[PDB]
């Protein structure tokens, strides 16, 4: 197709080179392309052709294939070798896309069903026809509907937003079943990729998948709360409240689940003694500020069914959010200040609507994502070129600046030259002040330069310099000096002043001569090369060394660099009220030029001279004009061309350009009115003008400590990465640029720039970058706070989830971890670029954010943030701390279960044993197995033995202590020795477990059970690697008398975990025999205990399920749509 | 069954069986029954090359 | 190579692992080339092992 084949051809053209590769030369090996003609050996293509071209007696030469292709291929390298095409791309990348736009979070989502994440099921269906109580007494027979479900048994079990009717659906949510069902695969999830059974899980890694359990539900519950509508109660089931309506189809049950005190109570059954034994008058709404009429009113107080924990995390979500908050004047005065008086904005003046824009963040949140993004910047030079060049065509179509040449066609053409002579002086600098490529670009790329000095460090290209050596005695190659002097001071380049002294050095090598530093920087080595503080030859701070009498011209120049290269100065962009400063190592709201600013004083200007680039003009064209003086540097000359050359230095020190004016007065105005809508924040270090002793030599970013030593300041210096790239540019370009500027003939200042600034203004990504930078923070904090819990970090945090068995981590598993963090941090808040990657390179255990500058002498300055706060990781620890102590309601047990049979007629549950048989290490008689084990068989009759600790041999009964590794290691040698013993024997093991999950069977314990088989399937399918669910044998409650029959129970808990038990014989009036619970009176405080007031949680130890939820009506409006612009 | 290996047995027995084989047996330069020298006539110093 | 020094530090006594000659800068190098920077600094990881 005609793309391969245009491919090809451009292949064919282009490709005419074999590469280039860094490596000194070499006869054999050295790249040498030999010619045939006579045995030479030449180091490139165009040389060897050269060659063989000036063999062939250069008088009779005729066209030639084989000459298209030597001036193809000269052609070709010079393309080649201009900057800005070396350094250039079309196709956006992966950071650069990154850096100049990212997916902005969404972070404002609204709920409207009922906040809560803990649900009452029904676990046994209950008897409602019987023997002893006819079928009318129950309120089943009258279809009543009542808020809690009738059934024999009734657990709780946490299903997050099983009644929530949303905006958004975040995609992170814990949904488990009732107890008498699997649930090991909501724990073996994370790092359980070797286990092989659909049903066991690695007991070392319960922790790992609890914390990432509690992150989901935390990321899970992140809403706000609607306002909906409220109704007037027209029954007398209340005293008129108000009542909610949520959003949905089968919305009519939903008034007997928010509202358990809504009931009637007819009956003596226990959800009547309970509703009989709340108050009255907490229903609906009781609070609301109407600040309108005929409008929402803007936030309620309601009561209803809900769980304190998520009412605290919704809390503080709105919190953070309220902290966020901004207002129109205040956004108002920001892009005022910004624009700086060149664009008005307006706000209106009425009472509001309480808008929630939240766009308002810390100076720490801004300089840790400023920190991150130049991490993902180093060293690239494809990352930042594109932003450089936005900016470039950003300043090109904001400036009233044209360029045009013409200006110095008519300067020169004024100069009188000899018909008769052989050099042009007019005629040269004409030819050589076209740039290569026609691309006069390098000017507005390094006039953007400026505000990225310490990441990006704009240089003139190699290609700009006389080519090996100039001479004072060559036109053409003086003009190559005048370009070059003019063309550096614009450059962020720290060695660029000595450069323009190495230049004139190198060019008068011969006629004067000065003592260089070694034998290796002479006086002879190419001008470019000295780009280091290192390489400052010494006769340039002491200049003593230069002398008047030998090197005149040197010491002239080398004054004149030290006392009139331009200084630096400042324009104060921004305002750090509304945004934040992200600038690390300058003060905040101030931005540093290397050129001298001046405001302007009138909007209609007018040529003048006086200023600092016009003057460093006069100086270069007057030690140009003392260069071509004396005969002692160019003796083969005449009269006239010396005077034609004085006139055209003369007469180029006085033309006419608007470039320098510009730069002084308008071009640091634009860049203060762009820099703050600029999607990457200036990045600056100091300019320090001609000292050696301050050129900063690198700039550092650490992300982790380094052996112990936990304090960033120590680690800074030892433990960081160095950024940065330089930029080549075209002297050439820059220099045109400067001779040839103009203004239009109709300018006013005002009215050019009060439409010329007005579009950018308008459109609104700013304040969306800034969410961005919050979440960023957000997810740094996270991930320090979670991966503490399972490591050893240098932060202090509390650990509750230490009973909860973990593994020795590594810096793998680390990494593994910190992954699926990101991943769910990314699946909630919904971007898919990069978040929190550039951290998860090196290991996630010792993270730390720093940044710093050196000196070169040795002084180094360091910006360390203070870490902020975050909601997220606030509400993970909270979350955290609440499991601690409703542990059962996750389907998590604590403590470790003791194996023995015991068969009897009673009927207390296994989850609540009797503590007659439970036993532990300080029981007399109990042994203890450990590490060193072994068993020996039993010969002639004697019974088997075993080894204690202590090493003594025991025969296969009594009471024993196991660590569960030790079976998980030993499990079928075990099973074979042991299952006979503990079946029939007299064996009773407790396996040391500390956290597990399980499964529950019921069963009429007026018939024959027995656990036994799931007992033995539990031991026989452990494993070294993996343990299945422990399965209980729970009997179930009756309504009334029954009859006792046998049952054989095997397995039992240790401590009390049956917590998540709710109501047993619901509907009935009471139990008679299983285990007995009523209502949980201490989970609904506010309805039970009268003297509670109304906002009051005891929530590190229940959740309470009801209580004041505070419900809003906030919109959130485009800034556009309250912020208008006056055209 | 219930537990597959973390090396892996296979793998393990297979590489085992490779490391477990005797060293050669280097023969060349000894007599025979009848007293000749077993090998092949080459130079001392191209045989070790 | 790296298993086989590893196994290679075991018999010390007859067989001596020395890294390739072939892995040396070429005619030694020069500092003012960035190839023989990078090949030093291989050699340089290589060779305590
Ligand atoms: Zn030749």
């Amino acid at each position: 197709p005609m793309s391969t084949r245009i491919a090809e051809a451009t292949s064919a053209i282009v490709s005419k080179h074999p590469a280039r590769v860094g490596l000194p030369p070499t006869a054999s090996s050295g790249h040498g392309y030999q010619c045939h003609v006579c045995s030479a050996v030449l180091f490139s293509p165009l040389d060897l052709d050269a060659h063989v071209a000036s063999h062939g007696l250069h008088g009779n030469m005729t066209l030639t294939s084989s000459e298209i292709q030597r001036h193809i291929t000269e052609f070709i390298s010079s393309w080649q070798n201009h900057p800005i095409v070396q350094v250039s791309a079309d196709v956006e990348n992966r950071k650069t896309a990154q850096l100049l736009h990212a997916d902005t979070p969404r972070l404002v989502t609204w709920d409207a069903g009922l906040c809560t994440s803990f649900k009452i099921v029904p676990i046994v269906p209950a008897q409602v026809p019987q023997d002893v109580l006819a079928y009318t007494f129950f309120t089943s027979s009258y279809a009543i509907q009542s808020p809690f479900p009738e059934a024999a048994v009734s657990r709780i079990v946490v299903h997050t937003r099983w009644a929530s009717n949303v905006d958004f659906d975040r995609d992170s949510s814990v949904i488990m079943a009732p107890p008498t069902e699997n649930n090991i695969h909501l724990f073996k999830q994370l790092l359980n990729t070797e286990t092989l059974s659909v049903r066991g899980a690695n007991p070392l890694m319960f922790r790992a998948n609890v914390l990432h359990m509690l992150l989901e539900f935390v990321l899970d519950n992140l809403y706000l709360n609607r306002h909906t509508g409220f109704s007037q109660d027209h029954t007398p089931f209340t005293e008129g409240a108000n009542l909610r309506s949520l959003p949905g189809p089968d919305a009519e049950k939903w008034y007997s689940i928010m509202y358990p005190t809504r009931m009637g109570t007819p009956n003596v059954s226990k959800i009547c003694n309970f509703v009989a034994s709340c108050v009255r008058n907490r229903v609906g709404r009781f609070d609301r500020a109407q600040m309108m009429n005929g409008a929402m009113s803007e936030w309620v107080d309601v009561f209803e069914t809900s769980d304190a924990l998520t009412v605290s995390i919704r809390g503080r979500w709105m919190a953070r959010l309220a902290r966020m908050n901004i207002n129109p004047t205040e956004i108002e005065w920001a892009l005022t200040e910004c624009a700086q008086g060149y664009v008005t904005v307006t706000s209106p003046y009425a009472p509001s609507v309480n808008r929630l824009m939240p766009y308002r963040i810390s100076n720490a949140e801004r300089q840790i994502s400023q920190i991150i993004r130049v991490m993902n910047i180093g060293n690239n030079a494809t990352v930042i070129q594109p932003v450089l060049q936005d900016i470039s065509v950003l300043l090109q179509r904001i400036s009233p600046l044209q360029i045009d040449p013409t200006i110095i066609s008519n300067t020169m053409s004024t100069v009188s030259e000899s018909t008769t002579q052989t050099l042009s002086p007019a005629s040269s600098i004409l030819g050589k002040l076209r740039p290569s490529n026609s691309d006069f670009s390098s000017f507005r790329v390094a006039l953007a330069g400026w505000l990225y000095n310490g990441v990006v460090t704009t240089v003139i290209d190699d290609s700009s310099y006389p080519k090996d050596g100039g001479s004072v005695t060559s036109l053409e190659n003086l003009w190559d000096f005048f370009i070059l002097a003019l063309a550096l001071p614009l450059t962020t380049d720290p060695c660029a002043p000595v450069k323009a002294f190495m230049t004139l050095a190198n060019m008068m090598v011969g006629f004067e001569t000065i003592p260089m530093d070694n034998q290796i920087y002479t006086q002879s080595r190419r001008a470019s090369a000295f780009s280091t503080p290192h390489t400052w030859p010494r006769c340039f701070m002491n200049i003593q060394l230069i002398s008047p009498i030998d090197a005149p011209i040197l010491r002239q120049w080398a004054e004149i660099i030290h006392r009139y290269w331009p200084n630096p100065s400042q324009i104060r962009y921004g305002t750090p009220n509304v945004f934040g400063s992200a600038n690390l190592f300058t003060p905040p709201e101030v931005l540093l030029l290397p050129i001298d600013h001046q405001p302007a004083n009138v909007t209609t200007p007018t040529l003048d001279f006086t200023n600092e680039l016009t003057n460093w003009r006069a100086r270069v064209c007057e030690l140009m004009k003392n260069l071509v003086d004396n005969q002692r540097y160019q003796p083969g000359w005449t009269q006239s061309l010396v005077s034609s050359m004085r006139g055209t230095l003369g007469k180029l020190k006085l033309i006419k350009s608007m470039t320098p004016m510009y730069l002084q007065q308008l071009a640091p105005v634009e860049l203060a009115v762009i820099a703050p809508m600029l999607p990457f924040p200036p990045f600056q270090v100091p300019y320090v003008r001609l000292d050696r002793d301050r050129v900063p030599t690198m700039v550092g970013v650490t992300r982790q400590s380094r052996d112990t030593i936990t304090q960033p300041a120590l680690s800074l210096s030892t433990t960081n990465t160095t950024v940065g790239v330089p930029l080549a540019l075209d002297a050439r370009a820059i220099t045109v640029a400067l001779l040839s500027g103009k203004y239009p003939p109709d300018l006013v200042t005002n009215v050019w720039y009060a439409d010329a600034i007005y579009p950018m203004y308008a459109d609104t990504e700013v304040f969306s970058n800034l969410q961005r930078d919050v979440i960023t923070c957000e997810a740094v904090q996270t991930l320090v706070t979670l991966v503490a819990q399972i490591s050893e970090t240098q932060y202090p945090v509390d650990r509750y989830l230490d009973w909860i068995p973990s593994l020795r981590a590594s810096a793998a598993t680390a990494a593994t971890f910190a992954e699926w963090v990101n991943t769910s941090m990314k699946t909630a808040f919904d971007l898919s670029d990069m978040l929190l990657e550039p951290l998860l390179s090196g290991d996630p255990r010792m993270t730390q954010l720093a940044i710093q500058y050196q000196q070169y002498n040795g002084r180094t300055f360091n910006v360390i943030p203070e870490m902020p706060g975050s909601v997220i990781a606030d509400c993970v620890q909270l979350t955290a701390e609440v499991f601690n102590h409703e542990y059962n309601l996750f389907g998590i047990a604590r403590g470790d279960i003791i194996i023995g049979r015991v068969q009897s007629t009673h009927l207390w549950s296994p989850l609540a044993p009797p503590p007659d048989l439970v036993f532990d290490r300080d029981t007399p008689g109990v042994h203890i197995f450990g590490r060193d084990c072994r068993i020996s068989f039993g010969m002639n009759g004697a019974a088997p033995m075993i080894r204690d600790e202590t090493g003594m041999m025991v025969p296969f009964e009594g009471n024993w202590i196991f660590p569960l590794a030790l079976w998980q290691m030993n499990t079928r040698y075990f099973n074979q020795q042991f299952d006979a013993w503990i079946k029939t024997g007299e064996l009773r093991i407790r396996i040391e477990m500390g956290a597990y999950p399980y499964m529950l069977h019921y069963y009429d314990p007026r018939q024959y059970a027995n656990a036994w088989n799931l007992t033995s399937a539990w031991l026989e399918e452990i494993t070294p690697t993996s343990i299945p669910s422990v399965p209980f044998m729970v009997p179930i409650s009756s309504d009334h008398d029954i009859s006792s029959a046998p049952a054989v129970q095997y397995i039992i808990s240790t401590e009390y975990n049956d917590r998540s038990l709710f109501c047993t014989n619901s509907s009935s009036p009471q139990t008679i025999a299983g285990p007995d619970k009523h209502i949980p009176v201490e989970r609904y405080n506010i309805l039970t205990n009268p003297d509670a007031p109304p906002t009051q949680i005891q929530l590190p130890e229940v959740v309470d399920l009801y209580n004041v939820v505070t419900r809003y009506a906030y919109e959130t409006p485009p800034i556009t749509a309250v912020v208008m612009g006056v055209p | 069954e219930h537990y597959k290996a973390r090396p892996g047995i296979a793998s393990v027995q297979k590489a085992t069986e490779s490391a477990e084989l005797p060293m050669k047996n280097n023969d060349e330069g000894t007599p025979d029954k009848r007293g000749n020298t077993k090998g092949a006539l080459v130079n001392e110093h191209v045989e070790a090359r």
